[PDB]
């Protein structure tokens, strides 16, 4: 504790009689994070999803991320830094989007009773962002923390390994649905909350957004089924007790 | 005893209340306000025409000034008014406008160029030069040559409210709301304030101050049918009567407006008409140019109400089932034309009617509109009951006489709070009172036991039934053609309905938050106000401005150039106590002659109004010629006071 | 017949210990151009004239009777019964508004409180002469300055923010808005600083959900949604 | 929504004009979560230390919770089930528990400083619990998912195998210090909070509770660094590529 | 100016200024007490010896 952050706590303001700035670097860190979070499952789905189109792609696709052209077969513990970068942003985000939950009996009551009598869409979609958000703190930290501590098991044999003999699969299914709407509609509302293009007519633009919206969602969620479906099959299909699979990938190029 | 004191006690949260409240709170008078609900919802909130003031700066309004505003003011009053009182108005207006100005109100302002205008003499296009442009702007309103309606697109009344509210939270004033008055405080004839309800907690509560300013509105709710918002019901007025002092003047000066929705009565502005609106019968017949050729849908308000009424008696009128109605038609002006000038008047018709006033056509009918009539006043805004003050649409301070002009009653509201409100403020600054708890316990235990009596009625008669019969016989009996054969009906039934009102019983019990409660004391105070409408329109024998006497159709200036004043001087008496005020010509700057709308030498001509007249031509040529401005001239003719601070002259575009 | 419409009212007395939360039904006949207003008037001179309400202009424009009309925030006396194809219309008191009675809040004190709180009156150093022209103002300033200006303090968008029912210091919707109406006002000299010192914190504009039910019943259609986030981006950047 | 709900949430009272009592429920809930994830640690603490007494003592004991004594080898899926409850319980506790987080700036601004000028013991404490709450939220997901979901790799060997070759000791490390700080903490909270044993001398009863509450915590964060330890070594030295130690105690009775 | 009026006004807040305003509150008069400190900090706190009644 500092005497600035004394006063401030006594007197309401700061040294100068003005109110504090943090309110608003906070508003805009929860923002950005949010927005990175969002912008990097768009791609997540898509690079995690090239199992769609063949091993040797999915293999290509991983290798890169290690840095392939670059080290010999790649240096793996590069996905551990990029997961971990990823996994930090993801624990700030939370902190601060966490200050906007219901937080008391009264709080909750009062806003469930209200979206069910509202019945208002925009009111609706933040109850989901607020849930699902709350499940990622449990389905979103067991991810993350494997890919940072287990890069070299990423392929199509091994992630399919994990999927299915290791059980992801319930875990990541349930995960696919929430962080898409989630992501999707933060999004969504991250751009009517700063009004990038709101332009002459917001109204139409704000009703573009909607639909579009909608549009990604359903897009990444069949999408992300698919490519689902994929990692289940192949791993389905593991059955030889004497190949390692879970390191099988790795073993091909160290 | 719950006694609460400040220097300047307002009653009415309206235009006229505020710009009072600022007054006296800015020269350090602690004040109160007073209102039934908050401040900004009052009815000055629904003006929608706009506010008349002599600016003189668009092309329309080119020329304009405050002798031409006077005299459409005082020909426009059908020479009922104090012309005084009318000059300090016109004088003051355009102050009005700029200050508010000042204050945020965001006035239409004028730009360069050529418009589309509409001036059905000539729907000419208009050219707005450029050292014109960002100044405020004026609209065709009023029926006045010169255009000087100023206002805030379609909203002027709301914004005027708006500034003037927030002003009073700037000056600290304190507003308090779902408080009513309803009985003043009085001793030896002086004012020392009022005993006021508490709607929600129902505490009896005495406000004593050194002043006390009555600025509740009109009393059109005594009508079935009105424009008004159901809180006008002139118990403001009620209140002021009851003292058995102070006295109401023209209270059977009634106004009402042609094409109100009906039934609801939802205001359907006078722009329908003025752009082109059409008016049909139950044929679909236009019938205006039937009545008048010349002028057609565009004549006075006054002569299409009259028209539209006499239509109907013809036979020609809708049959539906809450009366008759006629028809306005406004979709022969365009779909293109309406969706951008007559925005709003789509979104009403379609809200309360169901129609698209571009495909289909709306119900109208004449109803109450405006109040002329209120407590009487001096030039300076008080009572005959001495630190009572009125101001705004429930007083007389007489600048409307028997006819109020289109756009000068909101003017009236913000200027009289002005004027009145500087009055007001010497008033309570040097006056000195003594206040006896004896007569402040009097007068609160008094409506305490009153409350407590109507609690306790076993009396079998319904408030609502003899409320609702009230504002039939007002509406059937004190409308736009008035015979004293039906008037003297109406006198009697609404004395009768006012005794049976004293035996009302209310179901619920308790004194707060009672609805019931309250139409209990207040309908009772509605009918004393009826009866000094119906019974003064039944004593005035003549034909004057909004008062139409068919058995007696001729403006009487020889018998009638006066003011009617009534009064209560005994709480037992059950009929007003009227008198009159003579309006002396010689006080005139102008004298009573034809008033420019309707029938012709339609006036029992009064002798000295011509002596008077020469007076004028002859004092007003020999200065005209001697070389004098319109100031000196006016000065030789009439000379009026003014508050210091309103003394100077209005600069104009073109000085 | 019009057919019969069932009227479910919430109705609730917290001066009186004996009253408790509770609905009542009414059956009221469907009419031609019938509005909630006429309804509740009904009610009260022929049913049970215990039932409080506030009204006033009858006609849209003063934003008295704003209350929950099947769910949605709205003004009673331009709600037509004509619309609800069920004739089963349920009347609650405006969320987020300390209750008088029934379907009475008071929002005019919560105003008031809102508008002194923002200082909600032009701010200028130099007093402008009444006697004299009036400054001159770009039509198109007035214009926007009065589309914001029509705020009618009906508390519809107040009562529809999920947000101000949990946190009730939230300044809401209109309280943002009436700040960009002083903003963008020639005649206020406050700067964005000065703004930041009213809204800038999380009772202010950082304690906005972006929920935009608050756009989506305002009766006057005031462009909150875009509005509201031009005032975050101009508050987010001070300093 | 129910009418009752509706009612409560407008008038501030349930339909009887009394206050709620989910309050006093919620209460309730989150100390008895609490407790039993307290419980839940103090033995799980000793049955996970049992590798100091040798392989064999673990293996047993990681053999009766998958119910020796009925089946077979015992099935896995027992502690499947085992795992999901106790997950489910930290996923209510946490929820419960969640409420108590201070929850914007000004909150956060005003303990901080308030904390440190008050160097007061027990408010310090309560901070602690605080942040080991916010921490486990996603460390201890972690570990409850696996588990749940690979019940038959728990044992000397397999269990080694994780703790190393799958980099869970920095986890494990971190989530030791953490849950043990919170849940003595949260005990001896939990007992002066309802003052089970304040007896006639509270102010000694309290000062014992708080003795008792830092010893049980130096035991338990010694025993779990011995532990620790134990797995770390052996770990390190399953260096045969030819040995599938991930599954090899499940690979013995089935 | 600023006026507040009450039916009995009270200056002091120490026993005998409370129980005075006990007495006149109770029969239905409006009644305010003033005081330089919060009332239950008045110098009647400090006694210590006791109360003389008869008993
Ligand atoms: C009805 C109407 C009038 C109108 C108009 C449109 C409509 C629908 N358009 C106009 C226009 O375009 N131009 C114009 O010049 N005038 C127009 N008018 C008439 C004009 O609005 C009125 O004359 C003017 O607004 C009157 O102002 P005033 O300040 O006098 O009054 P108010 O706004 O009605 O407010 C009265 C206040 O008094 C309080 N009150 C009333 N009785 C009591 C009691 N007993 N106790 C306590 N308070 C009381 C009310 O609450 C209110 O605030
Ligand atoms: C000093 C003392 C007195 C005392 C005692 C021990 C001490 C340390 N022990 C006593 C005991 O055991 N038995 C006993 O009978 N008496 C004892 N005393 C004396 C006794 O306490 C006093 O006589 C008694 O308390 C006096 O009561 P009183 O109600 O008169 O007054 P108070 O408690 O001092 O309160 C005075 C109030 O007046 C307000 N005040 C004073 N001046 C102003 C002005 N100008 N304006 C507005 N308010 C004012 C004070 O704020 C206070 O509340
Ligand atoms: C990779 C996963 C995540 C993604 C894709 C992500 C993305 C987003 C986005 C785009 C926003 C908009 C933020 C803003 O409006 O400024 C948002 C809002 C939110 N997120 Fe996340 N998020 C993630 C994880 C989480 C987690 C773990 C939590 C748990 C605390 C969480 C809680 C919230 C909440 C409650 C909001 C609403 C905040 C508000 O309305 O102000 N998010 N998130
Ligand atoms: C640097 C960070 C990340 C890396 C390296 C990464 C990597 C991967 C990889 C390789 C898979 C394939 C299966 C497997 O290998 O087990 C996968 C699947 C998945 N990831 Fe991530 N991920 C990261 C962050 C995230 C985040 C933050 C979320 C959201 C909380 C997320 C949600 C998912 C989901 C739901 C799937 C399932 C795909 C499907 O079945 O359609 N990932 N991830
Ligand atoms: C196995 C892990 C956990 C254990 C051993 C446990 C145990 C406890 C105990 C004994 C209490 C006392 C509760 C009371 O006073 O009623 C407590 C308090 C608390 N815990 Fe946990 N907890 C666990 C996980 C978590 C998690 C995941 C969170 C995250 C939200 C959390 C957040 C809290 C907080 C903030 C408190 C303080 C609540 C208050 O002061 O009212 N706990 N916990
Ligand atoms: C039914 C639930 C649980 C089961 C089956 C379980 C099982 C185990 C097992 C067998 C280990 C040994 C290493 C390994 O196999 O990977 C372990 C270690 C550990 N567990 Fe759990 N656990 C459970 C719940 C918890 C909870 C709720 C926490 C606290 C959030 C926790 C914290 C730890 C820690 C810190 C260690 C490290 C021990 C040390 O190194 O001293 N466990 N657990
Ligand atoms: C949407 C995610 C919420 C974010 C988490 C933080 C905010 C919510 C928790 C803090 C307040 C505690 O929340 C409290 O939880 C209990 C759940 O047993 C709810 O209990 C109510 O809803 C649950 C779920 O539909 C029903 O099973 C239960 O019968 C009902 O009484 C309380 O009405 C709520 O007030
Ligand atoms: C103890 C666990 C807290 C539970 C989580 C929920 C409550 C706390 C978060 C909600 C409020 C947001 O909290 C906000 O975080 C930022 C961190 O960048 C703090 O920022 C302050 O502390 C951090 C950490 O010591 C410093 O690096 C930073 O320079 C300083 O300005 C704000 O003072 C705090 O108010
Ligand atoms: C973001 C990302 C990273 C960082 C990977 O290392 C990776 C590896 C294999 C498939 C998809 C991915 C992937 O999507
Ligand atoms: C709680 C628990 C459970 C449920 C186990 O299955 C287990 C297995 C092996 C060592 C310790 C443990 C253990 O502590
Ligand atoms: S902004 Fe809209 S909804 Fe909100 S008070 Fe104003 S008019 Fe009503
Ligand atoms: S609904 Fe509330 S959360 Fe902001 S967008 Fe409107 S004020
Ligand atoms: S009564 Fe005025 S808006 Fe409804
Ligand atoms: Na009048």
């Amino acid at each position: 504790m500092t005497n600035e952050s004394i006063l401030e706590s006594y007197s309401g303001v700061t040294p100068e009689r003005k109110k504090s700035r943090m309110p608003a670097k906070l508003d805009w860190w929860q923002s950005a994070t949010g927005l990175f979070l969002g912008l990097f499952m768009i791609g997540h789905m898509f690079f995690v999803s090239t199992i769609l189109l063949g091993d040797n792609v999915m293999l290509w696709v991983t290798k890169k991320f290690e840095l392939d052209f670059i080290f010999e077969g790649g240096k793996p513990i590069v996905v551990s830094f990029l997961a971990a970068f990823v996994f930090a942003v993801f624990i700030a985000h939370a902190f601060l989007a966490m200050r906007k939950f219901p937080i008391n009996y009264r709080q909750y009551l009062t806003f469930k009773t209200h979206k069910d009598l509202m019945r208002h869409g925009d009111t609706t979609l933040w109850w989901i962002q607020a849930m699902t958000g709350f499940a990622m703190f449990f389905l979103g930290s067991v991810h993350l923390y494997i890919m940072m501590t287990q890069p070299q098991t990423i392929g199509p044999v091994s992630s399919s390994f994990r999927m299915v003999s290791e059980w992801m699969w319930p875990l990541y299914l349930v995960l696919l649905f929430a962080v898409i709407l989630h992501g999707s509609v933060g999004l969504y509302r991250l751009a009517v909350k700063w009004g990038w293009f709101d332009g002459e007519t917001p109204d139409k633009t704000r009703a573009n957004l909607k639909k579009l919206k909608t549009l990604m969602s359903a897009f990444l969620i069949v999408l992300g089924l698919l490519t689902f479906g994929a990692y289940v099959k192949k791993g389905l299909e593991q059955t030889d007790p004497n190949i390692d699979y879970k390191y099988f990938d790795y073993k091909r190029t160290h | 005893m719950k006694v609460q004191y400040c220097d300047s006690l307002v009653i009415g949260g309206g235009l006229a209340g505020l710009r009072a409240a600022v007054a006296t709170q800015q020269k350090g008078l602690s004040t109160i306000v007073l209102s039934l609900i908050p401040v900004k919802r009052s009815h000055s909130a629904a003006a929608q025409g706009g506010m008349q003031a002599s600016l003189g700066n668009s092309k329309m309004s080119d020329g304009d000034n405050e002798d031409l505003h006077f005299m459409d003011t005082v020909k426009g009053s059908d020479w009922g008014c104090d012309q005084k009182v009318a000059r300090m108005f016109v004088n003051t207006a355009p102050k009005a406008i700029r200050e508010l100005a000042a204050w945020g109100v965001p006035w239409t302002r004028i730009h360069k160029g050529d418009r589309m205008a509409i001036i059905n003499a000539q729907k000419t296009t208009i050219t707005e030069e450029d050292f014109r442009h960002g100044l405020i702007h004026s609209r065709d309103f009023g029926g006045t040559k010169k255009w000087r309606t100023c206002y805030t697109a379609d909203a002027t009344g709301h914004t005027m409210l708006f500034a003037v509210a927030n002003e009073c939270l700037k000056l600290g004033v304190s507003i308090q709301d779902r408080k009513e008055a309803i009985a003043l405080i009085h001793q030896d004839g002086k004012c020392y304030g009022a005993v006021v309800r508490d709607l929600v907690t129902g505490d009896i509560i005495a406000y004593v101050a050194k002043g006390t300013l009555i600025a509740t509105g009109g009393y059109g709710r005594i009508y079935k049918n009105t424009t008004n918002a159901v809180v006008c019901e002139g118990t403001g007025t009620a209140i002021a009567l009851e003292t058995g002092i102070a006295q109401l003047g023209n209270m059977e000066a009634v106004q009402f407006h042609p094409t109100p929705l009906f039934p609801s009565g939802i205001l359907l502005t006078e722009g329908c008409r003025g752009d082109g609106g059409i008016l049909r019968d139950v044929d679909g017949h236009r019938f205006m140019p039937d009545y008048e050729p010349e002028k057609k849908e565009l004549a006075s308000r006054d002569v299409v109400s009259r028209r539209m009424i006499e239509h109907i008696r013809k036979g020609k009128g809708v049959q539906s089932p809450y009366g008759q109605h006629l028809w306005l038609d406004i979709s022969i002006l365009g779909r293109k034309h309406i969706e951008t000038n007559l925005r709003d008047v789509q979104e009403i018709c379609e809200y309360f009617a169901g129609i698209d006033p571009a495909e289909k056509w709306a119900p109208v009918l004449p109803m109450q509109h405006y109040s002329m009539g209120g407590i009487r006043t001096d030039y300076r805004g008080e009572a005959k009951l001495k630190g009572l003050f009125s101001a705004g649409e429930a007083a007389c301070w007489d600048m409307h006489g028997f006819n109020r002009l289109g756009g000068n009653s909101v003017s009236e509201a913000v200027v009289a709070g002005m004027i009145v409100g500087e009055y007001f403020a010497e008033h309570c600054a040097n006056t000195q009172v003594d206040l006896e708890t004896k007569t402040l316990e009097k007068f609160v235990k008094g409506q305490e036991a009153y409350m407590k009596s109507l609690v306790e009625s076993k009396g079998t008669e319904d408030v609502f039934k003899i409320k609702n019969r009230m504002k039939d016989v007002m509406d059937d009996n004190v409308g736009i053609f008035r015979d004293g054969p039906h008037l003297e009906k109406a006198v009697k039934e609404l004395e009768e309905l006012y005794k049976k009102s004293k035996n009302v019983g209310i179901k619920n019990k308790r004194l707060h938050a009672n609805p019931e409660l309250e139409e209990a004391y207040r309908v009772p105070m509605m009918l004393k106000v009826a009866l000094c409408v119906a019974k003064g329109a039944l004593d005035r024998t003549e034909s004057r401005g909004a008062h139409n006497r068919e058995d007696y159709p001729k403006r009487d200036d020889i018998n009638w150039l006066n003011r009617t004043l009534a009064s209560w001087p005994n709480p037992e008496q059950t009929l007003p106590t009227l008198e009159y005020e003579a309006l002396d010509v010689n006080e005139m700057e102008i004298a009573p002659g034809y008033r420019g709308y309707g029938a012709k030498g339609n006036y029992i001509e009064n002798p000295l109004s011509v002596k008077r007249q020469e007076e004028i031509d002859k004092i007003q040529s020999e200065l005209e010629a001697a070389g004098k401005d319109r100031h000196a001239i006016q000065e030789a003719l009439m000379p009026y006071e003014l508050p210091a601070k309103y003394k100077a002259r209005n600069e104009r575009l073109g000085d | 017949m019009g057919r019969m419409l069932t009227i479910r009212v919430f109705k609730y007395d917290p001066q009186s210990a004996v009253s408790k939360p509770h609905f009542q039904e009414y059956k009221i006949e469907e009419a031609p151009s019938m509005t909630i207003f006429i309804v509740l008037n009904m009610i009260r001179e022929t049913y049970d004239p215990d039932l409080n309400f506030d009204f006033v202009c009858r006609a849209g424009i003063c934003g008295s009777c704003g209350m929950m009309i099947n769910g949605r925030p709205s003004l009673a006396c331009r709600t037509l019964t004509k619309d609800f194809e069920d004739g089963v219309i349920t009347l609650l008191p405006l969320p987020a508004f300390k209750l008088i009675k029934d379907l009475s809040v008071d929002t005019g004190n919560w105003f008031n409180g809102m508008s002194q709180r923002v200082e909600s009156w032009i701010h200028a150093q130099k007093e402008h002469d009444i006697s004299k022209l009036e400054e001159r103002i770009e039509p198109e300033v007035a214009q926007e300055v009065f589309e914001l200006d029509r705020c009618i303090e009906c508390g519809c968008c107040i009562a529809a923010c999920g947000t101000k029912i949990m946190r009730e210091d939230f300044v809401g919707a209109a309280g943002l808005n009436r700040v960009v109406r002083f903003m963008i006002d020639p005649h206020d000299e406050r700067t964005d600083e000065d703004y930041y010192e009213l809204i800038g914190d999380d009772d202010g504009v950082f304690g906005c959900m972006t929920l935009l039910a608050c756009h989506d019943v305002c009766p006057k259609n005031l462009p909150l949604q875009s509005k509201i986030a031009y005032l975050r981006r101009k508050m987010v950047s001070v300093n």
